[PDB]
RNA sequence: UAUAAUGGGUCAGCGACUUAUAUUCAGUAGCGAGGUUAACCGUAUAGGGGAGCCGUAGAGAAAUCGAGUCUUAAUAGGGCG
RNA sequence: GAACCCACUGUCGUUGAAAAGCCAGGGGAUGACUUGUGGAUAGGGGUGAAAGGCUAAUCAAGCCUGGUGAUAGCUGGUUCUCCCCGAAAGCUAUUUAGGUAGCGCCUCGGACGAAUACCAUAGGGGGUAGAGCACUGUUUCGGCACCGAUGCAAACUCCGAAUACCUAUGAGUACUAUCCGGGAGACAGACUGCGGGUGCUAACGUCCGUAGUCAAGAG
RNA sequence: AUAGCACUCUGCAAACACGAAAGUGGACGUAUAGGGUGUGAUGCCUGCCCGGUGCUGGAAGGUUAAUUGAUGGGGUUAGCGUAAGCGAAGCUCUUGAUCGAAGCCCCAGUAAACGGCGGCCGUAACUAUAACGGUCCUAAGGUAGCGAAAUUCCUUGUCGGG
RNA sequence: GAUGCAGUGUACCCGCGGCUAGACGGAAAGACCCCGUGAACCUUUACUGCAGCUUGACACUGAACUUUGAUUGAGGUUCUAACUCUGUCCCGUGAUCCGGGACGAGGACCGUGUCUGGUGGGUAGUUUGACUGGGGCGGUCUCCUCCUAAAGAGUAACGGAGGAGUACGAAGGUGCGCUCAGCGUGGUCGGAAAUCACGCGUAGAGUAUAAAGGCAAAAGCGCGCUUAACUGCGAGACCCACAAGUCGAGCAGGUACGAAAGUAGGUCUUAGUGAUCCGGUGGUUCUGUAUGGAAGGGCCAUCGCUCAACGGAUAAAAG
């Protein structure tokens, strides 16, 4: 039968040129003690891990 | 204990920051100047409930 | 039972490069809890006491002054 | 593991990586900036059928632009290209 | 106390004559008694003077057929031939510890080349072995907390190697290093030498570091 | 298991049980009868405790469901406004004023209901006894009778009989 | 724990009647012990459902009097027509079923349907962690400092010793300024010890907190003014399975302190912490299912976990 996409995995990655992006994790909430830096670099899109990229395409495998 | 509260804008931008007081030290509500994004200028900032 | 069984996570403290070695701007020098280093010209020490290159160059090590201080710079050129 | 660990009294016969669909990567063949039909019709492996799919362009959550886009007050810097 | 109904003791038998018996003894025997025939109660139900007893040699939930080829991170098995290369028993995480996943280690294709290694020179920072009281502890004898002689220390240091480790040049000898993709296995180790914790300076004991061999290697 | 004894439920279309219902047993019986529970001939008899849980009888104060819908807030436009904006009526989203029983919180009774019948100090030394006196707690701190027992660890406790 | 290995001793080949010392003899994939995120049955004040029982609202459900409250409701007294009788008499009939008719006794009650609060091991499905010199009991599970640790990094044990789940609008920034402690002398109550003055040696003091590494341009101690405890970034590097973590020159906007060169993106540093999902609050040039709006969603900033079994299997579980 078809392959059928993993839709958890499919709303957290998108396809890049070469690869995926995903958001970055620990800015959801408990950002008072949390400094400047760290908010200002934890915020916007990276790259998804070669470790993990083959996993990836496992999961979404239309994406 | 440490409460958090949050600092609001004075010019209606809605900008703030958040920190923490001990309110048994300080009673009154906090009042500081610090710089606003939204106008580019430094403003008074006055003390609101974190909720 | 016994009352002790714990321990920290390492910290990986110590000397990155060496004497001789050619390094760029912003290279870490030297990982230290304290300064048992200290910067000379082209150094710039980090709130960690952490040591790092500001410039171009080539690291070196010395001991001068009256206290007799343990220094790292970068020799431009 | 000679092991005093397991299994077999002997012979003959039977006894275990398959099938469908989808996807990815290698070989080989046709065509080639193009490639290819599905259901179906068809005195039927032919010949018709171009709906559709892959490739040819990215960036951004999106509106939107586009060899550029996103962020920003910025024509700076930086990320994806 | 016979028939009849039971089953208290012992021998035998226990691939028996018998999937519960024989033999010699034992209990009730007009009663809450024994027994023939035909009926009623059906499975989380029945019945039980109550032992979880019995319900067709089956009972802490009967049997038969279907879901069904249930699921088993567990145990076992896996069938012809030759050639080339060739592991691991580690780290991290896990209702995780005899499972699994990422990395480390194997193999095949492509790209790339000496950018890699051995050794020689040159530049580097150590706080171990040893040693010693200058700090911190502890320790013996003398003279008035100190002074003169004397010892010790994983959590003492005025000192301080050999080895290891990082960089740059260089002769020779080695298709070495690096990158991009296809396929894995493995995450129970053991002994010996050296430095150690633990134990008794015990254990073919146990836990680490570091080399060799076995594992997977005959003579 | 048993005859005997006690508690408790049941006024008959009885309680109780079976059944999905219709109905059936109880019983063609009826409080001297029927069901459940504990004990177990007979003799002498059966001490104290209602704090806990249960059951029984009270009270209408606090708390509380469905239901009901008083207010308040918002969306949308007819019309107004150079503009920004304001905006009746009709629909519509949301809020929940008021009313609202049993049960529980509260008060008494009930142990042949489920249950409970103590600590620490001075002394007893022959293991640890309200033995006896102090005090602390609790609802209270064992009457009769018996006791190295089908109950005793020390234990083959001590003395006598055989 | 040896017929089969090494070295030795003994022993011509084959039956029959006896015996049970060994072949870790045969018989049953150990019932004891442990494990698997296995099974069954039983218990309860483990979790979550259901039957049963019970409370009230609406419907079946009607009519008359009468009292009290702010046209309407809540209580009382009667009635019959809905409805009940496992009461009597007639008919179908030849019948203790049933149906129709009459009578009698009840009666808007009881009872039933829907909704709803309470109770509910009576039944039903499940849960009840791991490491451990076997398991159980005990202890531990995340983070920081020292030693084991063999002079780069890293390195185990239910190995030896201590800390953390905070504090601070000043204990932050800047300009200026100043140095501890212990001793010897003399001085009012004043004395080992508290206040003053002079002197010799001199970092033992101090650094909010455990220890280590540090601290004279003091990182230790005061004063004046202040909010750089900023916004957008960020060459480069450390550490790393991932997810994460750490340091950072420099460039724009605005700012504080300095005469100026300049310093300032929290505090001498290393502990003071929690992913994802689902929701709340403020902004927003985004989207918003015929169209214009609106609900809802997205982006930015923030709030709710002792998820301590601290990479957190459920919102919800003991024997
Ligand atoms: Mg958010
Ligand atoms: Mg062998
Ligand atoms: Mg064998
Ligand atoms: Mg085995
Ligand atoms: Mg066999
Ligand atoms: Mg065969
Ligand atoms: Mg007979
Ligand atoms: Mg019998
Ligand atoms: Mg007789
Ligand atoms: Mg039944
Ligand atoms: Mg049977
Ligand atoms: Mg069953
Ligand atoms: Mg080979
Ligand atoms: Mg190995
Ligand atoms: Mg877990
Ligand atoms: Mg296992
Ligand atoms: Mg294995
Ligand atoms: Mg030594
Ligand atoms: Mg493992
Ligand atoms: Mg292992
Ligand atoms: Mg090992
Ligand atoms: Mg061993
Ligand atoms: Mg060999
Ligand atoms: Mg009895
Ligand atoms: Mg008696
Ligand atoms: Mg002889
Ligand atoms: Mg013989
Ligand atoms: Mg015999
Ligand atoms: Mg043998
Ligand atoms: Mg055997
Ligand atoms: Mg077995
Ligand atoms: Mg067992
Ligand atoms: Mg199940
Ligand atoms: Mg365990
Ligand atoms: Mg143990
Ligand atoms: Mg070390
Ligand atoms: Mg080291
Ligand atoms: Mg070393
Ligand atoms: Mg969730
Ligand atoms: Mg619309
Ligand atoms: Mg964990």
């Amino acid at each position: 039968a078809k392959l059928k996409t993993r839709r958890g995995a499919a709303k957290r990655f998108k396809a890049t040129a070469n690869g995926f992006k995903r958001k970055q994790a620990f800015k959801r909430h408990i950002l008072t003690k949390k400094s400047a830096k760290r908010i200002r670099q934890l915020r916007g899109c990276v790259m998804v891990h070669v470790s993990d990229v083959a996993s990836v395409r496992r999961m979404c495998p239309y994406i | 204990m440490r409460d958090k509260i949050r600092l609001v804008s004075s010019a209606g931008t809605g900008y703030f920051y958040t920190t923490t007081k001990n309110k048994r030290t300080m009673p009154e509500k906090m009042e500081i100047k610090k710089f606003d994004p939204k106008i580019r200028q430094h403003v008074i900032f006055k003390e609101a409930k974190i909720k | 039972s016994t009352k002790n069984g714990r321990d920290s996570n390492p910290k990986m403290l110590g000397v990155k490069v060496y004497g001789g070695q050619t390094v760029t701007a912003g290279n870490i020098i030297v990982r230290q809890r304290g300064t048992e280093f200290h910067a000379g010209a082209n150094v710039g020490m980090g709130r960690d006491h952490t040591l790092f290159a500001t410039a171009d160059g080539v690291v070196k090590f010395e001991v001068k002054g009256q206290f007799g201080r343990r220094y790292v710079k970068v020799e431009t050129v």
